């Protein structure tokens, strides 16, 4: 459940 | 210079010196004109001849001239690069890496860099032909400072192209073989070597967390952070891209960036005159505020929340959108006291002003943030006071305005927030 | 989007 957003 | 017809007549002479002079005339045509006649040279059928000249060990001049000519053909369109590959150039250039003449070996390095730079297929084909071992052997000296500057720059750039592109990423064992040499180059003080080494690291970190791990475990993060503070924009740009890539990974990988001191550079990154730096830095911040609440606390302690308020207040819209994400992530993971601190820094007014943006996704990001702040307010017994702030910012009635908005998606919280808080 | 350089002079 990550809120990291890829490039 | 010569016409292509004359070059063809000289190359067809079977007279080695006539062929050398014609090949030199081709290289001058290919290196001097803007709009060199690359297609005319290809259509005349000269590439197989140039490739055969790469193998003439008894005439090092014609090896150099044909290597230079083929380098510049390979620098063209993908079709022009494919013509060079289709002529057998890859294994011929790899053999030339062993030339006793440094000017010839560096020209073969350059040509292989152009071929690899075409894309992942030619990159991987250069690797399959065995380029990596002889390329790295050219760098096997105790001190890189003994190598010629231009030679070292060309090797670094070609190695960075072998680290290039994403679909697929380069073979794992090729990356492992190259990385120690790449880390040496990242510590070499020449601005162009540093820039291209940083680009290579940014490529290698763009991908899954396992790719990030193999870079991070070589210990390069403190050096990336040092380069993140360089004065040369060509160094800062790829260093910042690599740091940003690393914080898309795990919480531990993100913590290495913080531990290395990266946050101390962000006051200047988030105000940087170059728009692309601000955007990239604000995107990196949004992936750090998506971390653990002790990582959010580091953002707070470094004084970066006022800088996020600033970017949200005034910036290129794309940068403002990344700042809205940073805020929503922060509100999503932060403690009640961290959210209180964010409001005390003035986040509400610039956040309400961007609800007038015609981009739909930023409206949904901002309304998620407003929602997250209200639940913090609920936990304190404190909700109504927030509601008061919002409407004096004009934010109230530009929330109702958004219940007309086309999306079922903006419709949700627009009514939710009002039924639950305002009216 | 490729990455290539000619050698000029």
């Amino acid at each position: 459940a990550t809120r990291k957003r890829p490039r | 210079n010569w016409s292509v017809e004359d070059i063809v007549k000289g190359i067809n002479s079977n007279n080695l010196e006539s062929q050398l002079q014609a090949t030199q005339a081709a290289r001058k045509l290919l290196s001097r004109e803007k709009q060199p006649p690359i297609d005319n040279i290809i259509r005349a059928g000269l590439i197989p001849k140039f490739v055969s000249f790469l193998g003439k060990t008894d005439c090092s001049p014609i090896q150099f001239e044909s290597a230079w000519a083929l380098t510049n053909i390979a620098s063209g369109t993908s079709e022009q690069t494919k013509a060079v590959v289709d002529g057998g150039a890859i294994p011929a250039f790899i053999s030339l890496l062993a030339s006793p003449h440094a000017h010839i070996s560096e020209q073969a390095v350059w040509a292989l860099g152009n071929i690899a730079g075409d894309g992942s297929a030619f990159r991987d084909l250069v690797i399959k032909h065995g380029a990596i071992d002889p390329l790295l052997a050219l760098l096997a000296v105790p001190d890189l400072s003994t190598l010629a500057c231009g030679y070292l720059r060309n090797l670094t750039w070609t190695l960075s192209n072998l680290c290039r592109n994403k679909n697929p990423a380069p073979p794992l064992d090729a990356v492992e073989q190259i990385l120690p040499t790449l880390v040496r180059l990242l510590h070499h003080n020449d601005p162009e070597v540093l820039a291209d080494s940083c680009w290579a690291i940014s490529y290698l970190t763009d991908g899954p967390n396992e790719r990030i791990e193999m870079v991070v475990k070589k210990g390069v993060v403190p050096q990336l952070v040092k380069l993140l503070g360089a004065t040369e924009l060509p160094i800062v740009t790829p260093a910042l891209r690599a740091i940003g890539n690393i914080v898309t990974g795990t919480d531990e990988q993100t913590q290495k960036v913080i531990d290395a001191g990266a946050l101390a550079v962000f006051p200047s990154l988030l105000t940087n005159p170059k728009t692309n730096i601000q955007k990239e830095a604000t995107w990196t911040m949004s992936n750090i505020t998506a971390g653990r609440q002790d990582q959010i606390q580091q953002v707070v302690n470094h004084g970066l929340v006022p800088f996020l308020v600033g970017v949200l207040s005034k910036a290129d819209f794309k940068t403002q959108k990344e700042a809205a994400w940073a805020i929503t992530n922060y509100t999503s993971g932060g403690t009640v006291e961290q959210i209180v601190y964010l409001v005390h820094c003035g986040i509400i007014e610039p956040l309400m002003n961007l609800l007038s943006a015609k981009d739909t996704k930023i409206i949904q990001v901002i309304l998620d943030a407003i929602s997250n702040i209200f639940q913090a307010a609920e936990k304190l017994g404190e909700t109504e006071k927030l509601s008061i702030m919002i409407e004096e910012c004009g934010g109230l009635d530009k929330i109702e305005a958004l219940q007309r908005h086309e999306n079922e998606s903006v419709y949700k919280a627009s009514l939710n927030l009002i039924e639950k808080y305002f009216s």
